[PDB]
């Protein structure tokens, strides 16, 4: 097919590249559409339905089976999320910040916004609750690294907030996840092993104060934790890399 | 803060065998070591493998391909091994001559072993292929893998099954040495004009940038939302939490537009499936419908003059 | 009363010192030795 | 006041970090001066002691 | 103080922390743009003690006679090859 | 028009310049100070491009070249239709890639999350700024920097590529080839994964990340795991960015001859350099 | 006239900070515009 | 006219940033096209004119 | 009685006109610059 | 006619500006269109009728 | 009287009419300079 | 009243005073900057 | 004694002593060794 031609100079290699365009068009749209499936419709920023809602609409209804009996999740829901936003817009035009009408950690909003998911434990594949204190497991044990219990635990200011007394580990990939401080304060408390630095002589905890660990969400079991309280618990110290930083030295 | 780049302390409890959901168990071996120093970076289990029909026959095939590109390696340095160490990278077991055509009668050492090889060669890739299907089927898996792996193998293919065919001689087919087959891919772009301006090796690169560029763009996504639950993939796509949002806004705020926990995938898929389902079009396409892709681009009006 | 890098608050202040004293070294024999080097083979 | 600094950055990354910086830096100019035939002690001793 | 200034003193509290903030954002952006300047100028100077062969690499770009801007239709920088 | 979660992540904060002067949202896209000067620089290398397309022969988005300063120019600052508009855009182009990452180091501080995005970007950028500042400052010229066009790059590609033989036998390129191809296997592995534990086999409950587990230690006997995947994908292309850099950067300033050559100190080596 | 009502919308100190960053910027674009033309490169 | 409104539909402080922002881009883009050609290029005029300035 | 940006119809008012004020002295230097330029070296 | 209905489909900020942004793209293009074409290109003219201007 | 925007028809009609002064004053500009450019280069 | 930034209209317009000042007091410098330049070198 | 380093302030002083003592020992053969050289093949 070397020098023929349809079209007078239109290929079987200009017709491959064009194809190839047209293919390219609607993949192109197939996958911004099932990338649709979270967060829409469009809101404004009062929770009512957007005026404009994009050139492309929105796909077709699909199903995800649960295992272990916790049914279907259909998507996308049209649903609206399922927390109050303690927030108050700045502007009466759009585009601009809404500010946190009281604590901003406590009340859960900004980079301590936490999403409403489902108040029961993440589960392996055998249908046990996946992520547990090791006084739980009984199989796991420190492998490698430094083990960072009976450490003391030191806020983002130099101040020492308690001790570090046992880990929770994912059962099923073989990590552990949380630490379990002992608080002077007279509680305890969990810290997420991605917010923890593990030293020598201390693990330094660089996003909450001191303050802030007297009111860490807490859980309702010490044998287990629901994906909320996760949420929760992770949400508190990401939102204090902002509402925290000031304690920090200097 | 710490950076989720290496873990701080490696926890081990009973080893995990798999999930049992229509395996063939008596196919699984049944021994893991756990390996501390991978454990730093991911998992430190080398786990069980599952070994049946079609791997055992792949990886028969293919270690017989291994050992024929030795001998003839062997052979060629005059027995010698110190040539063969030396040569390591540089020697090659070639296709026949163009004289052959695509004819089964050439010299065993003028291409005969290099087709013997070859046909062994396709043998196991393609009961590979069969491999990544079955074991996604015996757990109840989707099919991706497999689809993804049929693109790769389509540029395989192409490179010395369907091209040299078309193109009527075993001769241009790409040899099997490190160096020489190096030497294969220069020759290739040199003799076709100048492969930068085929259209679909423009496209296969795009491909190629892009699968590496959205891949450091999703590592780093999943990373800087693991103080969330984020790498928990899975059950973020069925009950969203604040990782997935954040990262969705992130991208959102950042470039105006955002995918899914979900949707996220189906772009690498695609992006890395598109690269070699590009490049093999546009291999195909050369010599058998163009010759010289610089005067093509300067008749289709991208190459100047 | 613990510190990040766990160095008390007397380590820090002696561990200060001596860094100053040993930069002070290290820039006044780096002085001398383009003194050295500039009166022999001018540039 | 300044030796605080060491309760907040590790000292040991540091001190190596700084050494290995100051180490390359001194090894290049070095090396800038003997690839230069205009102070290139070595060689220019071989014309001065005529071959030393 | 939810202000960042209240008394102001309205002509010399005022003047100095404007010359405070507007000092500030010129000196940083001063010490970025020097820092970036004497990197670039490190490097030409360190390249000066590369092999003479580091000199000897053709122009690498292609002028093609569409592109060619320098006000000559020749298919090169005129005025000098 | 906010997505049905935005609106209680949309507090003030988390810039690092301006304070609340540029704390706001443009439609989808947040400005801050860097948002602004990304914009301009971005606004005026585009607007400079089109300038001097307007000064050549052709309209065609696929011909059209802005072309570095000739090397008699050296590393000063040339004429502006003889190299000039391509050292503006240059500029304009550092200056919107930087900007770029600092807006996206404010994003990432609003919506308290790591910064591994910029810095990963930051990878792309210094293999870019390799490209066009440090390459050629160490050659003294301007001019070997890469024309910029849609397909006359391509030809500095293929010009520079053979200046040293075959460019293949060039380590760093091997090494970076073999990070490119393999952060496009993983991509391809890691995303196809993750669909087939989500979609199943028709009727089938949602597969567990166990299942995936399972899948790789029964095709290849291992297993990364979840976190480990996103380290490996992050780690291999900030490696294939990095390994291209300094790839072309020994090419010309450390390396001048065919790249062919350079393993004639394995060919050499004295026991059986003569054979 | 009116102009001083500027700052009831931008507030002076962030003002402050962008335009010193502003006028460096317009500085060095205009002294090594100066540059580029050789007849008033002031080095050499 | 009555143009006024559009301060009822455009906030001022939005506003004067892109305001600004456009304004010396358009300022930069027409003294650099003035610049760039040999009859508007100010600086080498004044260099014939003076016989190097 | 429409409004997006939280103004009333007087406020919208003032801040117009201060506007206008702006911008006529911006283009009347435009236009003396222009004018200048003109002299200097015609461009029609 | 009753073309003010647009007004209750679209809302006015968004059109506004993707107005302004269109036609300052639509201005920007023909006018470069004219200057690169040597017979609309009023600095060289004006260069020419002058005698360098 | 419902609408996607939330405008009434009252607001919509007034918002459509200082639209079309806006639109008519920039198109009269538009035609001002095209008999001039009209004149002095004639393109048809 | 119309205040975003949260001064008062007297505070508003003494920083203008003040930042009249030190804009006058910039220019001025320029300006003799501005003439030194072009005694040296003229570019009109 | 928990130090970072698990020693003791007294065995610092020790086994700072005999890497002092080895330290000196290695530059005294140093300028020794240059002296030699110098004398043999000044530079
Ligand atoms: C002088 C050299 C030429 C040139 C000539 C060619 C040729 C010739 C080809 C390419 C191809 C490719 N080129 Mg090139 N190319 C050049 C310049 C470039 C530049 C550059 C910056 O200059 C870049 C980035 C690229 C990039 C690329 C890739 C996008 C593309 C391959 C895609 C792919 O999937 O590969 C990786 C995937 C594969 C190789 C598929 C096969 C792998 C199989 C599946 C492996 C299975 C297992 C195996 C059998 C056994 C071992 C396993 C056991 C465990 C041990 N080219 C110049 C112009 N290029 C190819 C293409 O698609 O072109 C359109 C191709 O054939
Ligand atoms: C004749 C040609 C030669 C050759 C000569 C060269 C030369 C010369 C070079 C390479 C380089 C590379 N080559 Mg080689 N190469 C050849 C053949 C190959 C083959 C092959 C199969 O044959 C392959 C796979 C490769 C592969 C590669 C890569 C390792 C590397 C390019 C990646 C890179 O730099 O990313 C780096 C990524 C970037 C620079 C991107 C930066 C992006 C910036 C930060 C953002 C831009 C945004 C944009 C303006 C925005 C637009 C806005 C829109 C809204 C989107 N080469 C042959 C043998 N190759 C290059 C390299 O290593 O470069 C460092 C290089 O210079
Ligand atoms: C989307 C496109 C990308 C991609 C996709 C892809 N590749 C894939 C997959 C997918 C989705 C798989 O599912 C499959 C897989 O299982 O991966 C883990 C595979 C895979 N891609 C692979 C490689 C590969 N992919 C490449 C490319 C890419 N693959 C693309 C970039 C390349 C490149 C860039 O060149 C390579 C080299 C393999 C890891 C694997 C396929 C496994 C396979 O082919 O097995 C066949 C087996 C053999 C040839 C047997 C070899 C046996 C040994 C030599 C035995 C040694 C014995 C002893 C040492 C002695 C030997 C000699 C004698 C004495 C015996
Ligand atoms: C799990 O997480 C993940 C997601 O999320 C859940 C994701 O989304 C993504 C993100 C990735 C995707 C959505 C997949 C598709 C993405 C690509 C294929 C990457 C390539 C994208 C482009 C082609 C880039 C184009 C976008 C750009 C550059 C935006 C351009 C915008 C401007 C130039 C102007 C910006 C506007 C501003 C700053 C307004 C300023 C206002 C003033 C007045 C000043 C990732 C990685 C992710 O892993
Ligand atoms: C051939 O030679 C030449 C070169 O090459 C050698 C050059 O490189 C260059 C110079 C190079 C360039 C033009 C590109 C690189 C330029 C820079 C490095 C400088 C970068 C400039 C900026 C980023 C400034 C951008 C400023 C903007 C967008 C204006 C901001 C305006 C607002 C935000 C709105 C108004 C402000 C507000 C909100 C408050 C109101 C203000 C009050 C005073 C009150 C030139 C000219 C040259 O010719
Ligand atoms: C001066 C010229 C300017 C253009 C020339 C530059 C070259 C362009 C080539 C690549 C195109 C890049 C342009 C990307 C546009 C960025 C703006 C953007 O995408 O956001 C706008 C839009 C709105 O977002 P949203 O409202 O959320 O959509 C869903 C609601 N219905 O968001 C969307 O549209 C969502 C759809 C996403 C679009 C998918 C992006 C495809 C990129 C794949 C390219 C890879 C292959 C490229 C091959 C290159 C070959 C040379
Ligand atoms: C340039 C001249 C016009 C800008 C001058 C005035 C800008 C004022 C600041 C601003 O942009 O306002 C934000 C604008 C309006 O959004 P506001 O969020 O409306 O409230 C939503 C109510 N539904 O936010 C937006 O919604 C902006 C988007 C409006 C619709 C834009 C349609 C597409 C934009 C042009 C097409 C893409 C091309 C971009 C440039 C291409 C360059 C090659
Ligand atoms: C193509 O390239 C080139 C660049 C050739 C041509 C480009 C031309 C262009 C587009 C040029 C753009 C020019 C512009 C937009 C210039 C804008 C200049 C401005 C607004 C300058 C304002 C300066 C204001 C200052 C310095 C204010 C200082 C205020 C203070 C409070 C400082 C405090 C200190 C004192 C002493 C205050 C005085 C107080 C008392 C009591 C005396
Ligand atoms: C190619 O480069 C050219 C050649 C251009 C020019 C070279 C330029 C150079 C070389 C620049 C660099 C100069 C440097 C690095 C100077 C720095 C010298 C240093 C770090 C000296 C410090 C020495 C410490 C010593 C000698 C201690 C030695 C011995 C002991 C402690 C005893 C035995 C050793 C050990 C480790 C055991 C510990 C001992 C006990 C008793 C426990
Ligand atoms: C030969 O090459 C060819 C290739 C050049 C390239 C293209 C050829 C083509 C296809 C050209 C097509 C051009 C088109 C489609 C042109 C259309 C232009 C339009 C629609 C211009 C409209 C301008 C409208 C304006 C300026 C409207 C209003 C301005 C105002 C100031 C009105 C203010 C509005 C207010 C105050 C509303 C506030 C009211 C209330 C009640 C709050
Ligand atoms: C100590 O024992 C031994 C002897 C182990 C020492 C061994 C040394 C070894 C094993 C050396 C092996 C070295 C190398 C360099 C192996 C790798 C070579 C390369 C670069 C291979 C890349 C190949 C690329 C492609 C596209 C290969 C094949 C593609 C196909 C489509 C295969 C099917 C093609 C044909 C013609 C099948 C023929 C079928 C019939 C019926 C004739
Ligand atoms: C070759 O030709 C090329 C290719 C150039 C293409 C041509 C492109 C062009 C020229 C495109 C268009 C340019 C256009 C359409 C428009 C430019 C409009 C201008 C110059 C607008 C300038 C306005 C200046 C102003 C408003 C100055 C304002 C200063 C002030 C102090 C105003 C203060 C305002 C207020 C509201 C104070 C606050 C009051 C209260 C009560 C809060
Ligand atoms: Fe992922």
């Amino acid at each position: 097919m070397v020098g023929v031609n349809f079209f007078g100079d239109f290929d079987l290699a200009s017709l491959a590249i064009w194809s190839f365009w047209l293919f390219f068009a609607l993949l192109v749209y197939y996958l911004q559409t099932e990338n649709m499936r979270e967060g829409y419709p469009l809101e404004n920023e009062d929770g009512g339905p957007a005026v404009n809602q994009g050139p492309f609409p929105l796909p077709s209804q699909k199903t995800f089976k649960l295992p272990h009996g916790r049914g279907e999740v259909t998507v996308p829901d049209y649903k609206k999320e399922a927390r109050d936003v303690a927030l108050a817009r700045t502007a009466v035009n759009d585009g601009f910040p809404h500010a946190p009408t009281g604590n901003p950690m406590l009340d859960g909003v900004g980079p301590a916004s936490w999403a409403p998911r489902r108040d029961i434990p993440e589960l392996d594949g055998h249908g046990h609750a996946k992520v547990v204190p090791m006084s739980v497991a009984s199989a796991f044990f420190v492998s490698a690294g430094r083990d960072p219990r009976g450490l003391p635990v030191i806020a983002n200011d130099m101040k020492t907030v308690g001790t570090v007394t046992e880990m929770w580990v994912d059962v099923a990939e073989h990590m552990v996840r949380y630490l379990e401080v002992d608080l002077a304060s007279g509680g305890k408390c969990l810290v997420p092993m991605t917010m923890a630095i593990i030293k020598k002589h201390a693990v330094v905890v660089q996003s909450i104060s001191s303050a802030a660990f007297a009111s860490v969400p807490q859980t309702k079991s010490m044998t287990e934790i629901s994906m909320l309280e996760e949420e929760k618990i992770c949400a508190y110290f990401a939102g204090g890399t902002m509402y925290c930083a000031d304690a920090k030295p200097k | 803060e710490y950076q989720n780049i290496f873990t701080q302390v490696q926890v081990a409890g009973k080893p995990e065998l798999g999930m049992v959901e229509g395996v063939n168990l008596e196919n699984r071996t049944t021994g893991t070591t756990n390996w501390p120093i991978l454990g730093w970076f991911g998992n430190a289990q080398l786990g069980p493998i599952y070994l049946g029909t079609l791997g055992t026959m792949s990886l028969i095939f293919g270690a017989f391909w291994f050992f024929l590109v030795g001998v003839s390696f062997i052979i060629q340095a005059d027995y010698s091994p110190a040539l063969f160490l030396r040569e390591l990278f540089r020697a090659g077991l070639f296709p026949p001559a163009p004289e052959y055509g695509l004819s089964l009668s050439a010299p065993l050492m003028e291409g005969g072993l290099w087709l013997i090889a070859s046909f062994f060669l396709m043998l196991s890739v393609l009961l590979w292929w069969a491999r990544t299907y079955k074991r996604a089927a015996d757990l109840g898996m989707g099919k991706h893998t497999a689809w993804a792996f049929a693109g790769a193998l389509w540029l395989m293919f192409v490179l010395s099954f369907f091209r040299p065919i078309l193109m009527g001689s075993w001769s241009e087919a790409v040899p099997y040495g490190i160096f020489p087959h190096l030497d294969w891919t220069n020759n290739f772009s040199l003799t076709h004009g100048n492969l930068f301006y085929n259209p679909f090796h423009g496209l296969s690169i795009a491909f190629l940038y892009g699968s590496t560029m959205l891949f450091a763009m999703h590592g780093a996504t999943i990373l800087a939302v693991s103080r969330l639950g984020g790498e928990r993939e899975l059950e973020q796509i069925v009950d969203r939490g604040t990782a997935a949002e954040r990262a969705a806004l992130f991208w959102r705020w950042t470039m105006g537009f955002n995918a899914t926990m979900e949707g996220i995938h189906r772009w690498g898929w695609w992006f890395a499936v598109l690269t070699p389902v590009t490049g093999g079009i546009g291999i195909l396409l050369s010599g058998t419908v163009v010759e010289d892709w610089s005067v093509w681009a300067q008749v289709h009006g991208y190459k100047a003059l | 009363d613990l510190s990040f890098t766990g160095l008390t608050d007397q380590q820090a202040q002696e561990l200060h010192s001596v860094y100053l004293q040993g930069m002070w070294l290290f820039i006044s024999v780096a002085i001398v030795a383009h003194l050295a080097v500039f009166i022999w083979r001018p540039w | 006041k300044f030796y605080k600094i060491w309760l907040i950055f590790d000292p040991r990354r540091v001190f190596v970090a700084q050494g290995v910086f100051l180490f390359l830096l001194a090894v290049m100019i070095h090396l800038m001066l003997l690839s230069n035939p205009g102070f290139n002690w070595l060689d220019i001793s071989g014309v001065k002691y005529e071959r030393v | 103080a939810e202000k960042h200034y209240l008394d102001g003193a309205t002509k010399v509290g005022m003047a100095t922390m404007g010359a405070a903030a507007m000092g500030k954002g010129m000196g940083i952006t001063a010490v970025v743009f020097f820092g970036t300047v004497f990197f670039v100028v490190a490097l030409a100077f360190i390249g000066q003690f590369l092999p003479d062969r580091s000199r000897e690499a053709p122009y690498p770009n292609t002028i093609f006679q569409v592109n060619d801007i320098d006000g000559t239709v020749d298919g090169k920088y005129t005025r000098f090859a | 028009a906010l997505l049905s979660f935005e609106r209680k992540y949309r507090v003030p904060g988390g810039t690092l310049i301006g304070g609340n002067l540029f704390d706001f949202w443009v439609g989808p896209f947040y400005v801050g100070f860097f948002g602004v000067t990304s914009v301009f620089f971005a606004a005026l290398g585009t607007l400079m491009i089109l300038w001097g397309a307007s000064l050549g022969d052709t309209w065609n988005p696929l011909l059209i070249s802005i072309n570095p300063p000739p090397l008699e120019y050296g590393l000063g600052a040339a004429p502006l239709r003889e190299g000039g508009i391509w050292q503006v855009v240059t500029l304009c182009a550092i200056g919107a890639f930087v900007s770029w990452a600092m807006r996206e180091v404010e994003i990432c501080r609003k919506l308290g999350i790591g910064l591994h995005i910029p810095f990963a970007f930051s990878f792309a950028i210094f293999a870019y700024i390799t490209l066009v500042v440090i390459r050629p400052a160490l050659m003294g010229a301007w001019g070997h920097g890469f024309q910029y066009g849609v397909f006359t790059h391509l030809e500095w590609v293929n010009n520079v590529g053979y200046q040293y033989g075959n460019f293949h036998y060039n380590p760093l390129h091997m090494l970076g080839i073999s990070l490119f191809f393999t952060t496009t296997l993983a991509l391809g592995l890691h995303g196809a994964l993750i669909l087939s534990a989500a979609n199943p086999e028709t009727g089938k409950e949602m597969r567990t990340p166990d299942h995936e587990d399972t899948f790789f230690r029964d095709l290849v006997g291992y297993s990364v795991g979840t976190l480990g995947i996103h380290r490996l994908g992050l780690l291999l292309a900030l490696n294939a960015a990095f390994w291209s850099a300094m790839c072309i950067l020994a090419s010309g300033t450390v390396w001048f001859d065919q790249w062919v050559f350079w393993w004639d100190w394995w060919y050499n080596l004295p026991f059986w350099a003569d054979l």
